[PDB]
């Protein structure tokens, strides 16, 4: 139903940008509300950004505004993170994952960052400063 | 009075779900210039009453069947392009065509279905179109591809309102055990078993869905307000088969499971059916009732399920190796005893705002029910069956009252500011200032009124902005604010014209 | 008033006077438990006049017809279990049911046919008995093997004698 | 020539909750009237004569009014946070999101309504669930809170079917 | 209409308070195969009224007692395994059987008494149960160990719907 | 009505558990509400977790959570105080005490902690650490 392939994190100078892969497409959609999560030691799964793409609504996380961005490409039709300037601690290794199961509640309300929602679930790629 | 004419290509081998493409009324009044093309003129808006008339040859040792599918507006267009499922195409205000009869013709009431009389010059909405598509398919390839022409013949005179009759009222007790365009996937019977059993859910409500994007229409909405339903539904088989495919079936219900030798199953009240024509079956509960929806831990047979077991079966000559379809609508449902309706007339609540990033905030709401789109703060919104009858049907109107519900962050004795709505006619642009309150935060509670609507008298989902009355919360100090709710009960005059389902 | 409830299996490819399987009026009361066969200990011996009702697909372009064969006694039984003759099944009270026609049902009165109201708690006579075959079989072949239900529909009342009127 | 009723169509106290020991806590009650098992808070029940005639009879349907009682441990202007009552269709993994209500602690009074029963019309003791309207109160800071109580009249029409007797 | 049937085994040597075995409705009408089982079929779910008949033989000098304690839920199955004491037993609703009389049956309507309409493919709630005990046994001791058969007529009709009226 | 004997405390190091002795049924029945007791020096009776067994409801002290437990076997059916792990103030006797009065009022609710209720008052036994 939903393959996820993923790379291009690695170190990188302070003020720096990482553009993230392309999703995976699997199964002949590739529409499905999809969120970015990030770890910690210690510290499991905080939500990052997030679009409903259909109706081209943008959700940020908190504790960050304007450094991450998440859009869709009109032309490649296909979501991935990006990233255009970044504090030290970025420790995690990001992963990506999606919802497809989307009802009404969840269409016209911002993109939901909860964990336990999303069903699909990959590996992601790793990213840190020195 | 002809008017309109139009062709669709159908391939020599038609396959179960392909795509027949589709035909809208806008272009062939256009194209087929004519008497009515140009009394369309005069007369400005029409509501016409029109009977569609397909002529397709009548054959009976094929077994075809299509289904047109009639959308007043472009939600499904996108999806049908490619492998077009049941329910799709289904969960539209729909008419089965069977080749086996011909000359399909059965009219339409542009006014019962759609609501609102059609302009000329251009399209406000988008343009009624038809869609047609293959439920079941032929056994084996025909000989060459063809062909069946559609016409329309109408009578256009004037139009008094942009309004027709509103297609049902608002009020909490909805559900008077009647329905209109329910029909399931075709169920389908392979000849090479012996004996099969194949099971219809019973559970009206339950938001049909493919796999991946559920589709919300109108019948498993106006189920899901009663909590559980009645007994005795009656509906009819449509054996979509050539003349030469023969089965016989024996219909029961069953909770919750089948009882696996036959001896103690036919005892059971349940009708025989060999032909295609009506059965009534009583829906059988420990209950009484079946609840209509499902928990959260739950499967869908647990339930009541009425079930089709072929006793004598599908019989074939020797050369087929397709399945025989069967598809069954249900008219009504008779001698109902229905149960609690879910909600009382008390408020349901709407939208709310939390998460507030930032400060001096303000929200816009406007004449629209939904679709706020607020940048800075998050917003969540309700399941319940009101705001799904807002997406099923095509145009909504009314004025629904408010109230405002709050809880404060900070310490009491910190408080500070306010919470304010602004009530204007047309945006702040221009405006006359109409009555608008500002409530301390130190209240916690407020409660106002809300007219959604236009000057035309109704106001769609997608969006556009006709003079209308606009009105806006702002939060003087929003980071106080915890969690904001706005819970709304509508006015008893309240209404929906058209009718269509909302693919998400 | 339902009792009694029975099935018979069908080949893909029937034969002119294969045999198609037998089957008992008293194992259908007996093994399908009911409102009549218990009401059939009380009455003590029973006179009933049932309709056997044979519940088949109607299809038109196979052309096939079965003989049910009604045997109160085993004469034939022994005969008949492979290569049966018309005549064997035909000397015997029967009735043809059509394939082109469906639903096939007509009543029995077994104070007519076989003039003795029967007994419950074993036989005293060997049991009645319906054999089914097909009188003449399918130009060609058919898609897979079948099956049909046969039911009887009787309401028991209790017999006053153990004679009913002389056939003749 | 019987005397006074015991109590008025006043309404009674029917379940209380404090000592929370742990805050951002919940509570459900459900459809079911009893048996909320509360683990991280102590819980307390009536004696009155209704709750027992609850307990005698086998199957018990209606609706009942509430409202909410509470004080305040921490100091009135040290307050935040709210009391709320979710209202749902079925458990909360599906549901339709019903009229539900969040009071502030600094309101401290409040009033809504629950229904007891089901799809089937009544509901007893011993617990199964079945599809009906789901009631939980949500605390969003819970040590300010030192006593809260819940106090309900059934409306006029109500309902006990079957007679039993409770060995408790 | 007769259906189901049971026994129960009295000691020669009653006691006061002795246990003398219990029986369930369920059991009777399944075990006993007959008219109204399955007529109790086709009828989906059934509200019967139906006149238990227990037949005893009618003996003046020894001067026993029963009362047979009619309980829809198993509440007190197990409290009264051993030394059942009075008031458990004549808590539920309960007729008291003289061993001076004989062939002691009085009805019951399992509308009123239990309010719900009862399944068959299984038991939804837990089956009505009759439970027998001595209330005060005899003098002395009787010559040998004896027994009584308990028979219930019943007519079986459908039922309109799940709930009876309301007790109270 | 109720007989209790009871034994298993002694001195042990931190960390450490101390199972204690299934409490003595008396005349046949063993099935009341029954709740442990401590004491401290100059302070009398403060409670302890109890069970209400039959619906199988438990209930802890406050001060004390997971490090204090109150369960009852399947099989042996008598109920026993568990302790896994213990800090350094245990100073008192505990006592066993039980109520078998319990009405309706008693039985849903949770299980009380208050002494003035309990009528079966017994010696118990002596823990504590150095």
């Amino acid at each position: 139903q939903v393959q996820l392939q993923e790379s291009g994190g690695g170190s990188v100078q302070v003020g720096g940008s990482l553009r993230v892969a392309c999703a995976a497409s699997g199964d002949t959609f590739s529409g499905y509300l999809a969120a970015w999560f990030r770890q910690a030691p210690g510290k499991g799964r905080e939500g990052v950004a997030a679009i409903n793409s259909k109706r081209h609504t943008t959700s940020y996380a908190d504790s960050v505004k304007g450094r991450f961005t998440i859009s869709k490409d009109n032309a490649d039709n296909i979501m991935y993170l990006e990233m255009n300037s970044l504090k030290p601690e970025d420790t995690a290794i990001y992963y990506c994952a999606a919802a497809d199961a989307i009802g009404l509640a969840e269409y016209w309300s911002t993109p939901t960052l909860s964990a336990a929602r999303y069903k699909y679930w990959g590996q992601g790629t790793q990213v840190t400063v020195s | 009075g002809l008017a309109g004419r139009g062709v669709i290509y159908i391939p020599k081998d038609c396959q179960a779900n392909r795509y027949l493409g589709t035909l809208n009324i806008r272009d062939m009044i256009s194209d087929f210039k004519g008497v009515q093309y140009e009394k369309w003129i005069t007369a400005g808006l029409v509501m016409p009453t029109f009977k569609i008339v397909i002529r397709l040859p009548a054959n009976a040792f094929t077994g075809l069947t299509w289904v047109m599918s009639f959308d007043a507006y472009n939600r499904i267009t996108s999806r049908i392009t490619a492998s077009a499922d049941p329910v799709y195409t289904l969960s539209v205000p729909h008419w089965l065509i069977h080749h086996k009869l011909g000359t399909f013709s059965c009219e339409i009431d542009y006014g019962e279905l759609c609501g609102h009389a059609m302009w000329f010059k251009s399209t406000t909405f988008e343009s009624p179109r038809l869609h047609f598509t293959c439920l079941t398919g032929n056994n084996k390839e025909l000989a060459a591809d063809w062909q069946a022409v559609v016409e329309l013949y109408a009578e256009l005179e004037e139009a008094t309102s942009f309004l027709g009759k509103p297609t049902l009222v608002f009020d909490p007790g909805v559900f008077n055990g009647k329905f209109q365009f329910l029909t399931c996937p075709p169920i389908f019977f392979d000849l090479t078993a012996v004996t099969a059993l194949r099971s219809a859910g019973l559970t009206l409500g339950q938001v049909p869905m493919v796999g991946t994007t559920k589709v919300y229409n109108l019948n498993s909405t106006l189920v899901s307000c009663v909590l559980g339903m009645g007994g005795t539904v009656r509906g009819r088989v449509h054996i979509c088969a050539p003349i030469f495919y023969s089965i016989v079936l024996w219909v029961v219900s069953e909770w919750n499971g089948t009882t696996m030798d036959w001896n103690e199953l036919f005892k059971y009240p349940g009708v025989y059916v060999e032909e295609d024509g009506s059965f009534e079956v009583k829906i059988r509960s420990p209950y009484h009732r079946t609840p209509a929806r499902l928990l959260a831990g739950q499967s869908q047979r647990d339930m009541s399920s009425l079930n089709f077991y072929a006793i004598a079966g599908p019989i074939a000559p020797s050369g087929e190796t397709a399945q025989l379809p069967i598809v069954v609508q249900i008219d009504e449902i008779v001698r109902p005893d229905l149960s609690l309706p879910s909600f009382e007339d008390d408020y349901f609540v709407w939208v709310d705002f939390s998460e507030f990033t930032l400060d001096k905030e303000e929200i816009e709401i406007g004449s629209r029910f939904f679709d706020f789109t607020s940048n800075t703060c998050r917003v969540s919104m309700g399941e319940n069956p009101f705001a799904a009858m807002i997406a099923c049907h095509g145009l909504h109107s009314g004025v629904l009252d408010l109230k405002l519900q709050w809880s404060l962050n900070t310490e009491f004795g910190k408080s500070s500011g306010s919470v304010t709505i602004t009530k204007l006619v047309g945006d702040k642009a221009m405006g006359l200032d109409g009555p608008s309150h500002v409530f301390a935060i130190q209240k916690l509670e407020g409660t106002t009124e809300l007219l959604v609507g236009n000057f035309a008298g109704a106001n769609p989902n997608t969006r556009f902005s006709l003079y209308s009355r606009w009105m806006a919360i702002k939060l003087d100090q929003a980071k106080s604010i915890k969690v904001l709710r706005v819970l709304c009960k509508p006015r008893p005059g309240f209404s929906f014209y058209g009718r269509t389902s909302f693919p998400v």
